[PDB]
């Protein structure tokens, strides 16, 4: 019923910038929460960021304060993640998930997407 | 975004005489209880410097506004002469009276 | 609190418009042959959030 | 009484003297696409005083994450919108109240 | 803390009969007031009937006289609405509410139930 499609992955030199976007299609809105997650090979998922439609309950992981910047485009049903000054640690396999963070009840990441990859290296991917 | 506007006949201007040090002692009591802002006040004609004499005055109620706010802090408003046209020390600033 | 401008040229500019606590209620007296006292403002955080 | 409305939105004094009137307004306040134009306070640091209004919208810190600003975790916008779908059970339909 | 359980609705030809039962659970009672309200789609709630715990100054709307009868059973903590002479407008959503009708003060409708539908039609639901 619902599909998440990512885009914007690749490789960049340390201290660079990137832009990971993804579009949802098949969710009846109300209280969309779209959240970016990273997977470091050999570890579980780590919250990258998240945001609700117009609720602006944004989350940024502690170590990445400032490096990321999340944004939305509700008309296009899309969520954007700007990244600046990629340190070598940031290399990881990135996803965005859709759910619903009702304030009174809690958050559930109902659906997950395909994914893109971010490579911080001195010679590219 | 505001919820209560009100006007009425004024009560501040009841001055007496012309050239006393301090002539009219106006007392007000402000009490905010249960969303209800009670304002009492009474005026006494008294001529003295460094006022608050030793007399007795019973303050009458003026108004009770149904505001419904919290109120923990307040401030007084003073009409201040603007010193950019006055005879006295008029460059840019301000001058006050004696109240 | 005073609102007395006049001085002896040593130090002028004596007035008082401080922000004071309200507590459980206030008694406010005014002595003036003029209209300098004009009213009051009440609140909690008097900026825009209340 | 105790609850979300009686604590964070609208409180009656224990010595109230008056009449509460309430009637269903499903025919003027719920829309097929959803009437999200009615809001209620869901978090607040302390209960209201009787007949005390609060229209603040500062972010409420629900957890232990100091979150001055929009960013932060477990930090919620204090207001919440009623989902008055006309298909809701009467228990969740709108109700106009005059006190 | 409380629950109201409705049952007995459906569809019948005009001029038929029915009986809707609402069960109550969770009141200390004293001054229970169980009533039925009618919801016509595209309109609001309307009074149908109401009865106390033995008080019996029952209510019936102006256009609803005669057809409908109200009964109670405190032992089972239940109330029933007998439906007779179903004229077409009686096709609507019936809901049972519980509260307290004090002589001196007035009434409040504290709790509402799940509800059930009634269809006065020539071909059933």
């Amino acid at each position: 019923q619902v599909q998440l499609v990512e885009s914007g992955g690749g490789s960049v030199q340390p201290g660079g910038s990137l832009r990971l976007s993804c579009v949802v299609s098949g969710y009846t809105s109300s209280s969309r929460y779209m959240g970016w997650f990273r997977q470091v090979p050999g570890k579980g998922l780590e919250w990258v960021s998240g945001i609700k439609r117009d609720g602006t309950n944004t989350y940024y992981a502690d170590s990445v304060k400032g490096r990321f910047t999340i944004s939305q485009d509700n008309a296009k049903n899309t969520v954007y993640l700007q990244m600046n000054s990629l340190k070598p640690e940031d290399t990881a396999m990135y996803y965005c998930a859709a759910g619903s963070w009702y304030n009174q009840w809690g958050y559930s990441m109902d659906y997950w997407g395909k994914g893109t990859q971010v490579t911080v290296s001195s010679s590219g991917q | 975004n505001c919820t209560f506007e009100y006007v009425s006949q004024p009560f501040l201007m009841d001055l007496e005489g012309k050239q006393g040090n301090f002539k009219n002692l106006r007392e007000f009591v402000f009490k905010n209880i249960d969303g209800y802002f009670k304002i009492y006040s009474k005026h006494t004609p008294i001529n003295l410097v460094r006022d608050l004499p030793q007399g007795f005055s019973a303050l009458e109620p003026l108004v009770d506004l149904p505001i419904g706010i919290n109120i923990t802090r307040f401030q007084t408003l003073l009409a201040l002469h603007r010193s950019y046209l006055t005879p006295g020390d008029s460059s840019s600033g301000w001058t006050a009276g004696a109240a | 609190f005073h609102a007395i401008h006049v001085s002896g040229t040593n130090g002028t500019k004596r007035f008082d418009n401080p922000v004071l606590p309200f507590n459980d209620g206030v008694y406010f007296a005014s002595t003036e042959k003029s209209n300098i006292i004009r009213g009051w403002i009440f609140g909690t955080t008097l900026d825009s959030k209340t | 009484q105790t609850g979300k409305i009686a604590d964070y939105n609208y409180k009656l004094p224990d010595d109230f003297t008056g009449c509460v009137i309430a009637w269903n307004s499903n025919n003027l306040d719920s829309k097929v696409g959803g009437n999200y134009n009615y809001l209620y306070r869901l978090f607040r640091k302390s209960n209201l005083k009787p007949f005390e209004r609060d229209i603040s919208t500062e972010i409420y810190q629900a957890g232990s994450t100091p979150c001055n600003g929009v960013e932060g975790f477990n930090c919620y916008f204090p207001l919440q919108s009623y989902g008055f779908q006309p298909t809701n059970g009467v228990g969740y339909q709108p109700y106009r109240v005059v006190v």
